[PDB]
């Protein structure tokens, strides 16, 4: 009982800080998901900027 | 017991035999590669008790047997010994009778072909097994870990292999074989627990000293420091159980131990650790190639378990590896038991079905056949 | 017993999979900073190339 | 599927390989001039793996494979090869089999014949071509710059054409054909990096240093004064990224490389070296003809884009031409891609559609009717 | 104990160092390059015992040392140890101060700068010699072989380098440096001498199979009928005596390793072999040059102490080549030291006493004068 109590108050900790993991992991994709957007259209803009340019050029 | 003709996966390590049947994603049971026998002189008339014992039987009653492994250093040397655990593994516990069902092994590349040949015999002439397939621990542990590309460096119980493979294809000039398994690590626990006045030297001691370093030890991800406070203070001590009432503890024996994969050094093996021979196997690969095995670091094998392992082998290639170039370790949790899925999976694949070895083959060839079918 | 071992391996299934979201998400940390330095790289390089082009402008 | 059944055109070097169709301004694609083959052996199942890679898809597997060029000097020796290039170029990735469209391939004036005849026969016998035409390639050149007199000098991977053209018709006994090239410059930067402590001898490290002399290299219009500094100076260093996040710098021997198509002794080539070609090209032309060559030096292919390549192309001619005379070096953007745009310029034409091979001619006569039909 | 200032000569490799004097026709001792370090804890006292060991005192203790080169693949990237090694070689066998005796070290032509460069430096700040000269390995070869016209075949621990010479004059184009050599066969006999039951993983181990492969093995004419009955029957085995008394028995791996060198790609290498590759540097010669490099390919170095290397050699060739013409190969019993006699006899030549950088030139220009004075 004390072998399945520890293991289940770690699997539980670990769970809570597996799913925390998760779910900074996961607002870390969030986060990044939102670096891709500005990104991508920065890069987007940049290409159409560098575009622009050469176009100019 | 099974109701479907699939092949049998048996992974018969150094230190443990998994096994069970093609296409699942676990092992059915675990077997010690054990053959125990009595060292004692019987004093009763009608106990029964056996000349030998096998596997879990070798365990269960090993209070006065001597335990020995057939397997040393992940080759088979007591093929009599291995007969007697295949038997009692496949008829008496997993209920699949090898006759009836073709059957994979699995072995280092650089494993002695013998081994390979023995293992191709026996199944065929003893367990007249209607197939065979002795497959690779690199091969393996890519398709269990969901990769065609990495560097399979299998921290297992008898040798290290190290080897790179590259869009499924070897790189053999990359290889770096080490003479450093757990079992080392288990006899240098064995000598620093000696020195705490806990000394273990015959079997029973020696199984459970294998039994507290699997519970207590980690690796650390700075030696020095860790040593610095485990070796002052008994907040870094954790207790284990004995079997007969006794309690031990471990301080810096807990680390120093797994320690010994990033410094072999300590059982007198002229190596700079597990950790430079992956650096040297990823380097040694093709400039092209190098930057997709940094980012695809595979650990596979037992001792994978030790926590912060799958954490200090990223740290200690990152620290070698070039800038730019992205360090990443794959560690999951079919850790340990990743060559015998990786034996499931392949033993299952249609792209495998052409592989086997079938009993028609083998007596036109011999044994000797594992080389050209196999690897 | 039962119930430490079950709520174990409901802890640890749980764990598993909270386990497995970080590991994903965080396989997807990694794929959204592989494609955000990539992206970054390619709006650097869209900005080097638009310095060079509005240079060469 | 085609709005018209215009020709595609594609322009086989021994560099790259481009394509698209007639009419438009630019290829669809471009590609190495590469067949790839496994140099390993496969040890996992089910991984895909080709046993012969074509194009881009040599140039991305190949961290594992020995890659070949089916192209030397501007001819074709693997039409085998050149085969399964162009089944890629036409048919996977410009959507278009020429079985249905005209095809315009190009090759020098001075090129063997065996080339423009297995060309010719190749489209006409596997891709069943309706009709075809090899184009010269200095024509092509002449076209996409706006130009019909001019010296063409092409500086590609292969070999330096340096024809003389006025007003539409070849001057043929003032063409220097050289064998002097850009593959040349690439495996003399492989050595003169070796000489520098950066080896590079395998077909991995080819392409490394092929896409650092892409990057890195220039020709300097004065390279006295340019050494002088450069081979003095790390501040006349540049920095280049190999795949494995590793770092070379190049100082004199950046320009040392291209110095070498004025210098061809560097390769142990006998030669006088491209600018003293152009200047033949045009002297060995009538007096009343040299006047616009020396005016017109037409720059095409690639290698041209090496800064300081047209300056020192003028600066020699310059130098090595009568005073008075005003010597001038055209060298448009359409660089390295003027010989592909040439092929769209002329296969849209009206009075190109009378230059065709029908497939009925090339039959009754078989492929040593592209002397007959087109050059 | 000479009677003159006569140079010194040393031919220093990833392999051996052959050192002695200047028209002597042997070196006066020969040591590994290899200073060895201590990888055991000292636990007794007054025990003597070297922090450092050098050459053959590195060999004597190998036991317990790790023993480790300062040249890879023909550079010395640890003068420190060289250093070392020179001390000991001048000071102790040869009995020699350099100060009073000019000094003449050899590299191959394509080496990297730095190591002509370094040696340079070094014996003129730390051994203070009057003067020196780096020397062209293919030079010595021609020179201790009886030729000026031909290919050198040093096949040596480091690299292959197949340059070719005419009249005595470089022919640098056509040099084909090839990553094959000694050092990786000692690595794959190794492999498959672990195949076979017997494993070899640290230094002193190492060493052993390099004596193993220099006293076992060979090439023989036809490999595959040499391991059609080698892979069949002990009649083709040979016993080697380990130093602690046991034996290892070498079958089809006594030729299977030598064959790497005609088959590179047995240890990951991109090479058709070395019969094509000295054809290449043939090839890459002038026909007129041609007819007297087919007649002259000359071994040198090591690796050319394989028996059937000779004839195999002219066999592969001839085979590659023109009818008609004569292919031979010269292959002196002068092998694995014709460099070192090179040495001897470049030094003692009249021919040759203007070529010496003085220890005056040296100062005022610094070390790199050795690229303006050598070659």
């Amino acid at each position: 009982l004390d072998k399945y109590s520890e293991a289940l108050k770690d699997a539980q900790e670990k769970l809570e800080l597996a799913e925390k993991k998760a779910t900074d992991a996961e607002a870390d994709v969030a986060s990044l998901n939102r670096r891709i957007q500005l990104v991508e259209e920065e890069l987007d803009r940049a290409q159409e900027r560098l575009a622009t340019a050469l176009q100019k050029l | 017991d099974e109701d479907e003709t699939t092949a049998l996966v048996c992974d018969n390590g150094s230190g443990l035999v998994k096994a069970g049947f093609a296409g699942d994603d676990a092992p059915r049971a675990v077997f010690p590669s054990i053959v125990g026998r009595p060292r004692h002189q019987g004093v009763m008339v009608g106990m029964g008790q056996k000349d030998s014992y096998v596997g879990d039987e070798a365990q269960s009653k090993r209070g006065i047997l001597t335990l020995k492994y057939p397997i040393e250093h992940g080759i088979i040397t007591n093929w009599d010994d291995m007969e007697k655990i295949w038997h009692h593994t496949f008829y008496n516990e997993l209920r699949v009778a090898p006759e009836e069902h073709p059957t994979l092994l699995t072995e280092a590349p650089l494993n002695p072909k013998a081994n390979r040949e023995k293992m191709t015999q026996i199944m065929f002439e003893t367990f007249n097994v209607p197939a065979m397939y002795v497959a690779i621990q690199a091969v393996l542990s890519l398709y269990a870990s969901g990769r065609t590309t990495g560097i399979v460096l299998d921290s297992g119980d008898g040798v290290t292999h190290n080897v790179p493979i590259y869009e499924g294809y070897a790189l053999p000039h990359a290889i770096m074989r080490l003479d450093l398994a757990g079992r080392d690590l288990t006899d240098y626990l064995m000598k620093i627990l000696t020195e705490r006045g806990y000394s273990f030297v015959t079997t029973a001691e020696r199984e459970i000293v294998r039994d507290i370093k699997e519970k207590l030890c980690y690796v650390a991800l700075d030696f020095e420091n860790e040593m610095a406070t485990a070796a002052s203070s008994s907040s870094l001590e954790k207790s284990y159980e004995l079997p007969d009432g006794q309690v031990i503890t471990i301080g810096n024996e807990r680390f120093r131990c797994p320690e010994t994969l990033f410094q072999p050094s300590f059982i007198g093996m002229e190596s700079a650790g597990i950790h430079e021979t992956t650096y040297n196997s990823i380097m040694k690969c093709d400039i092209d190639i190098r930057k997709d095995l940094y980012a695809n670091n595979v650990m596979s094998g037992g001792t994978t378990m030790y926590p912060g392992i799958a954490d200090r082998m990223q740290k200690e290639i990152t620290a070698l590896a070039p800038s730019t170039m992205k360090i990443k370790i794959i560690a999951p949790p079919e850790r340990k038991y990743s060559v015998w899925i990786g034996g499931s999976i392949l033993a299952s694949l249609s792209t495998f079905q052409q592989m086997w070895i079938t009993k028609q083959e083998y007596d036109e060839a011999g044994p000797s056949i594992v080389h050209r079918k196999c690897f």
